């Protein structure tokens, strides 16, 4: 439009000196989304947006011009109505079964219906106001507003058939080929796990698993030969068992409207969205209420409230996922039938990754016996006043509430896997039995979190808008800011659980560190403060030259209280230059409606909010003298007086440029960031009293090109279509980081945050063992590679003088998980009453390390396996080209060197796959209803939408993943594929 | 719910009881408060002694209520 | 006042032909209260409200006619804007120290300032559209909404100045009588006790204890004498370390308007009120929004949203009072100082009522290691439907959504006496070493509560209305509602807690059983549904004769399956006689407006969600043959397929008498109201399988008047004058009750609810001994009363022959503990802009069982006494009232009779005290500024105002007590007496 909410003030377009990027929210542009942060991808050039798991209600991880910061805030910051959101961070871990567990943002209760604007403030000119929040970014929410005239009210309703999750990409071995894997395993040497299996326990079970590895099929019995014809003619679809085609609903109620004093709004909104995923849902309910008087010609007040009602069902895992069903899918043994013929529970023994099958796991079963249920209630209240002193001072006041209260219940029945777990890790020695037993109660358990996260705003700001002499023009802004956050967490578990009777039972841990392992009570409390000062200041000259900036002084609880550093400013310098309006230039401007050239600079802050700047230790009991017991404190983490925010500085060049009477619009920004003292682990002098610590030392930098083109490229009276092209370029590199001296994988240093480093392979040899190369570029082994020395001869007593710091050099740089090229394409038609819309989105020029496909030394033959097991090296068969199932018999020194170092295998360049896919986001047809028509049923207006969202997907192969977001974590359900029918009424 | 025990001395205790106790789980309470083996106990109550098999219920063993307490061989 | 609302439908004041109170509420009616339930004490007939406790946010105890249950529901039933409200359920316990912890209703959620007027439905006519929740009467709470035109601004603040709590009229002995009497008691012989008390412990600590008792004063050595003369003199002020003066401050901001189409309000209240006890506080958030739209000449549709935040704030106290300081104040020693000359800390080892001084208590140490906070975040919407389908049919339709959560906190330190007596009550008996040992470990605990309750309610109703002839008025209702409600609770403990770290410790309970009083987590979930049918029919014919009815079929999960007491309708008939519209009564409208004669029967119904319709059971493992062991249910609860709601049948006589236009209004009210069918524990036959069981069998009856009387005294165009009159007289009477056959006290049958039987005394004989009263009228002993025999000679070998039957003669009946005359009287001036109105409340006719000032054989002389433990009996004093403090070596029989029956003393007629008071609850003088004065502050309105809250109350002699509602229960605070000072400004 013709202006910019920045959170703070409205800028005008034509006094814009920063980078900035809108997306006007409707049917017609984003499609029928369900959260906000989902809407995104490929809508804004330089925001780069990433799904972490198909589930509904997943939070997407957000990128502004990279990632700004090591160890501290990565996410952007969230603005709904001038008053920041809180709880919006997306929790990153390590285990990649939390995916299967994570919170949703609050983000995720804000309608996309009641919202009409996003505005992404990108650069230091228009980010450098929000303080010691603005180094990863600021999203503004401009939520609808009620407009002057009659009554409006609208009421829309989408269906979504969501289809059945395919797991043909999968490629999976079936009954057969599994089979037949099977029994050449019998047949040969590699013995890991010969317990495990289905073959392996038919042809044991009758006492010929000797026999067959000396004579093979013909020295089997017919009874034994039967049952593996069996094993192999069983085929069960696992696919169909776990997954399922879902119908979603969806409906809205938004009434609004105004008059010369007062401006209302009010909308109701109902979703229910399944999961492809058997048990897997979520509703959300959420009302919205505004309204705005007008007291006087000065005093203006207005209150908004957003209350929103989510309801979660999902399935209960382990803690490193074994039950997970979308990771289940890929272990699940094609010829094992969960029934038997009398329908009774059939168990699968071999669902641990390790060599112990005692605890049976059955999909109904455990859906059955355990539940994860979740509900969260948030409310959003914001009261702004304005007193229109003068017609050029005017002053804002604003207090913003915020509460968001999560309560978790995960259930696990005695008779369930999730159980059986628990009781199996609650094993202990008892020491008057000379026994092992179990100090978990025999029952279930039902676990209980309570999750609050509460914030209150207030803001205060005086605006002076002044001319000079009809050539200057002035804005000044002075204001000041005081938040205060508090996150507070409960957790209670009771073992013994009966989940009618509602009673648990007593639980005697034998140590200290039992009871930490099986936690019964917990608590958790955090407060932060607060307070900012801030200014802006502007000056336009002739319509021609506009110089600004801003300046913002921010202390908090979370940093220290050294002089030096406690209030430091945190500012920005602008300018903008309109190249179009210079009387030289008027001669080109039958074409040309718009050239400005802008520049900018300045400091931008990131709080850590996982530091503190106080003594952290521990008490404990000892003495200097024999007898007495002085009570001590041993320190946990130095106390840093120095601790700040973590510097960011910032130059951005932009070039707009518009011609032909909006017909080709361009937006041009080069950006470089280089980050300073970035929170993170240094190694000190050891006069400093610590070996190491986080301190603000680390740097960083970022650097690219956004480009903003949108095109009309038909403009006819019945035929119209427009191109919007969004590309963006970022080229992410750590300056300085410390590694610890153990580490054997190089450091980020000089590359980016997710860089991937890979053992380069030649090959293999005759032998079917991995080929490496040295130094000098030619092929070895791993003997050679790492100097392996075996002079007991024992095989597993090896030994290298390979030090980390010569095993760094093994690994060579392949890419970077996060693709440096971003952005999208959206293609919009419009013929008569249809309009149809192609929106496109590319993320290019990724990589990512999958986990292998199975192990050469530790291949579980209980669990299914991917089709490329057929691919490996054999004795028959020795063109293959992935490693061969090695055993110690041949080359023992090289075996248990890879057995006690597994991230050989795993880090081999073999593993690491490109990351370059192109997504049909969104491909909606509409249809808007004739206005007789309309009018005949008294509406103002109607209109039908079909819809298609994830429907394409292609670029770069992604063999045996179901999709290309989906090639690093296993545990998490792809993006699901849509179909929504849409009826808007007016 | 919590009862009062006294001996013939006028030394008193506070006992929290149910009323659906029996006699004998209230003096397995008596040995865990104070030290006294339960078969070593007579319990008095409205002049009756508690039998050992007996609830509370069934001697009227209302709230803030005095039972007397007098350990064999010791007094009694 | 044209119209009624029922929460159903509006009534014409000219056809109603029931008995509706409507008090509107505003600052010159109720004053300046913080929640509805206060305010209406005194403003309605037949509705009284008690205060159950002094403490912010305490509920007031409301009965309408009278109690209307047994063991159901005895609280009314609170409608805001039709959809009926959760959680406004006084929960009241015999416990004296649990009005300390008590649950704030839902109503306390609700600003007075957003509320138009309060409308409450009294007899069968009114409440029967209500079904099974009508027998205790209903409560219609009417919202504020816009009116049509201009915005309407209004700001209101009040300043609240809250008087110190002064123990003045506790009439506490202080240090120099208190140490005469220790010193006189250890002259004596008096058993109960001898090691408490400062004189005590100082004469024993010389080792002059016998030497005291055999020679007096003047057998103490100098110290001795000094120390004790020290005690008389040490002077300490337990009211103002305990109590205290509060400033506490309301703000509220009602915005609202409407235009020709839609119709809005807003508000935002913050109120901040602190206890009189130092540490209690409770401050509350409330928003509301409401919307109303005309979508078109048919449709209506209006969403209100009620939000809501209190936070409480308060002490910790044993599960039985020992710390209250509410109860501490009147338990103090007079000449104990909790800090000594070093500023340490000096311990109250006297606070337990036992013989035991183990724990210390200061009062300093557990108000800075304890807390109990709680924090309640409340939500209501009602989304609204209505279709005007012609000029006579309508269809309302309506959603209701209620949320309410609390979550509680209590932390007690390690050094606090609430975890010192915790880990006193976990001592058991380990029998490995033969010793006394505590399985509570070292260190503090922190419990946490959260409790959400949730509805869900939907109404559907269709109206018709026509006029036949001009002279017949018909209205036909019908509708139905589906109902749910949800209660869940959590609780976590956790010992060894340390209020820095937030770590616990393990617990090893000794068994199951130590397990239970000492949880550490739990879980109760209760989920009900109710479906109703419910309609309506008036007919009104010539102006002058309305015949009313009303049936409703309401069924729910409580009650029985049985086909026979399914669905049985609960109805009512009503009529109405306009005696002044007669032809022959034409010559008295001079002078008279109106003279109705209204009649009502019905049947209402109640509740009890506590009984069950199913079989309950627990599981055992007990065996009946050898080797088979099994697992087997016993029965807790008996299935009751014939559970219903407790019937109520009520019949009405009313009258309505107005004369000299509105100058003279007079309702009187008769009513009687039998309720049957009463769930209770019957003695079921032993044929049945069970020896009692909860089932529909007691029976009680209500009966009384209710006046109103409004008169318009003075009217002139300077001066004005109105008053009104309230009065309410109620016989209540336990028509059938069962008691067990070991109760020695009286039962309930033929008297109210809540009789008091005490035992009548003659006085005192010549040692001090109460003397009582046989059947003949002769003053006689314990001994010839209960015909005491001592068979062994061992004096505490005492038996009686008496019967229970026989003892139960022994009790007379002296009073209830409600007062049957209710009411109040409201007086209203105005001169000019000033305006005064004086409210009153009376509560006469009633009684109380005052706790004794002390125990004549359980004294306790480590603690504080009244005045009047002066006026006992002594050998010196002859001449005292009260008994003497009596010995086991005078009369043994009879002091080892009262010693083990207790209950003999406390229900002497000595100790119940008439409760006839009157109260000033409300006297506020206003002062509306000059319409000048105002324009010329740019204001449409403003005013300021005084207000007086408990100021004064008279009436029957409250000695020894704060107040007369605090003479039953020691542990709550008075009602505190309040000065306000309001400005409103427009």
């Amino acid at each position: 439009d013709a202006v910019v909410v920045t959170g703070y003030q409205t800028v005008e377009r034509r006094k814009l000196t920063a980078a900035v990027g809108k997306l006007n929210i409707s049917d017609e542009t984003i499609g029928a989304v369900k959260s906000i942060d989902q809407a995104l991808a490929g809508q804004i050039a330089g925001l780069s947006v990433t799904s972490t798991s198909g589930a509904p209600g997943a939070p997407a991880k957000i990128r502004i011009r990279g990632t700004s910061s090591l160890n501290g805030t990565q996410d952007p910051l969230w603005v709904l109505d001038g008053i920041p959101l809180e709880g919006t961070d997306v929790p990153q871990s390590n285990v990649l079964n939390d995916v299967s567990n994570i919170q949703q943002s609050s983000i995720a209760g804000l309608n996309p219906a009641d919202i009409e604007n996003i505005t992404v403030l990108k650069d230091a000119a228009a980010t450098a106001i929000y303080g010691a929040r603005a180094a990863n970014g600021v999203i503004v929410i401009t939520t609808k507003k009620g407009k002057v005239g009659k009554p409006v009210i609208n009421f829309s309703s989408k269906f979504t058939y969501m289809p059945t999750l395919s797991t043909n990409r999968l490629n999976m071995l079936n009954s057969q080929e599994k089979v037949d894997l099977e029994l050449e395993l019998l047949r040969s040497n590699f013995a890991y796990g010969d317990n495990k299996g289905g073959v392996s326990k038919i042809i044991s079970g009758y006492g010929l698993t000797d026999a067959y590895k000396k004579g093979g099929w013909s020295a089997l019995t017919p009874e034994a030969q039967t049952d593996i014809s069996r094993l192999r003619n069983t085929e069960t679809d696992w696919g169909d068992i776990l997954f399922r085609d879902a119908f979603n609903q969806e409906y809205s109620l938004s009434l609004s409207g105004g008059n010369e004093r007062v401006t209302y709004y009010t909308s109701i909104g109902y979703y229910q969205e399944n999961g492809n995923v058997k048990g897997v849902g979520l509703d959300r309910l959420n009302i919205v209420a505004k309204t705005s008087y007008k007291v006087n010609r000065m005093l203006k007040f207005g209150v908004s409230l957003f209350v929103n009602r989510r309801n979660n069902k999902t399935y209960l895992t382990d803690t490193y996922g074994l039950v997970n069903p979308v990771y289940y899918s890929r272990k699940a043994n094609p010829y094992y039938q969960p029934f038997d013929a009398n329908g009774n529970y059939v168990y699968d023994f071999d669902v641990q990754n390790n060599s112990d099958t005692d605890l049976g796991f059955n999909i109904f079963e455990e859906r059955k016996n355990t539940s994860n249920e979740e509900t969260i209630n948030a409310l959003s209240s914001i009261f702004d006043a304005e007193l229109r002193f003068n017609d050029k001072l005017k002053f804002t006041t604003q207090l913003g509430l915020q509460l968001d209260k999560a309560s978790k219940e995960q259930i696990a029945d005695k008779e369930s896997f999730s159980m059986r777990i628990i009781r199996k890790n609650s094993k202990y020695w008892d020491s008057a039995s000379q026994s092992n037993k179990y100090f978990i109660p025999d029952g279930g358990v039902h676990k209980a979190y309570e999750n609050t996260n509460s914030q209150i705003t207030w803001k205060a700001m005086g605006e002076y808008r002044d001319s000079f002499n009809d050539i200057h023009e002035l804005e000044v802004m002075v204001g000041t800011e005081l938040r205060k956050t508090w996150y507070e967490t409960l957790f209670s578990a009771g073992y013994g659980f009966d989940r009618q009777t509602l009673t648990t039972k007593p639980v005697v841990f034998p140590d200290e560190d039992r009871a930490r392992q099986f936690p019964l009570h917990q608590k958790t409390y955090k407060e932060n403060a607060y307070v900012s000062f801030f200014s802006t200041a502007s000056y336009s000259l002739m319509n021609r030259y506009t110089f600004g900036g801003s300046i913002r002084f921010d202390g908090s609880d979370l940093f220290g209280v050294d002089k030096k550093y406690r209030y430091l400013p945190l500012y920005s310098v602008s300018g903008l230059w309109r190249l179009s309006n210079e009387p030289f230039m008027q001669g080109t401007r039958k074409w040309m409606d718009n050239l400005a050239f802008r520049v900018s600079y300045g400091i931008q802050g990131n709080i850590d909010k996982n530091t503190s700047p106080f003594l952290l230790g521990k008490y404990i009991v000892d003495n200097i003298l024999p007898g007495g017991s002085e009570h001590m404190i041993d320190i946990n983490s130095a106390p840093n007086k120095k601790l700040r925010w973590e510097k960011t500085q910032s130059v951005n060049v932009g070039l707009d440029f518009s011609v032909l009477n909006q017909a080709l619009n361009l937006s041009v920004d080069y950006y470089y960031r280089k980050g300073t003292d970035l929170i993170g682990k240094q190694m000190l002098p050891l006069e400093t009293g610590f070996v190491s610590t986080n301190i603000n030392w680390a740097s960083m930098v970022n650097k690219g090109v956004e480009v903003s083109l949108s095109t009309r490229n038909v403009a006819t009276k019945n035929f119209s279509w427009y191109t919007n092209l969004n590309f963006a370029y970022n080229n992410n590199k750590v300056l300085r980081e410390a590694i610890p001296e153990a580490q054997t994988i190089p450091g980020r240093e000089g590359y980016p945050v997710d860089a991937i480093f890979a053992i380069k392979t030649a090959g293999l040899d005759e032998e079917g063992y991995p080929l490496f190369y040295d130094k000098e570029g030619k092929k070895v082994t791993l003997k050679e590679l790492y100097r392996l020395q075996d002079p007991f001869g024992l095989g597993f007593t090896v030994n290298s003088d390979v030090t980390p710091a010569e095993e760094r050099s093994f690994y060579s740089y392949i890419g970077s998980q996060d693709t440096p090229y971003t952005g999208g394409l959206i293609n919009t038609f419009s013929y008569k009453n249809w309009e149809l819309t192609a929106n496109l989105s590319f993320n290019l020029g990724g990589y990512v390390r999958t986990t292998p496909s199975y192990n050469f030394i530790n291949f579980d033959r209980g669990q299914n396996v991917n089709s490329d097991i057929l691919d490996r090296w054999t004795p028959e068969n020795t063109d293959g080209r992935l490693p061969a199932l090695i055993t110690s018999e041949k080359r023992a020194d090289e075996y248990y060197w890879y057995d006690q170092k597994s991230e050989i295998y795993k880090n081999l360049d073999i593993w690491v796959k490109k990351l370059n896919y192109f997504r049909l986001q969104n491909l909606r047809l509409g249809y808007r209803l004739p206005e007789k028509m309309t009018k005949s049923l008294g509406m103002g207006s109607a209109s039908v939408a079909i819809e298609g969202r994830n429907l394409l997907v292609f670029g770069s192969s992604y063999k045996n993943f179901l999709d290309p977001e989906s090639m690093y974590n296993p545990y998490a359900p792809p993006i699901p594929k849509s179909i929504t029918f849409s009826l808007n009424l007016n | 719910m919590q009862v009062f025990i006294k001996n013939r001395y006028g030394w008193t205790i506070t006992l929290e009881v149910s009323p659906t106790d029996t006699v004998e789980n209230v003096k397995q309470k008596i040995q865990d408060k104070e030290g006294f083996p339960p078969d070593k106990i007579r319990l008095i109550y409205g002049g009756k002694q508690m039998e050992d098999g007996r609830t509370l219920a069934d001697y009227n063993v209302q709230k803030d209520s005095t039972i007397l307490i007098c350990i064999r061989d010791v007094d009694c």
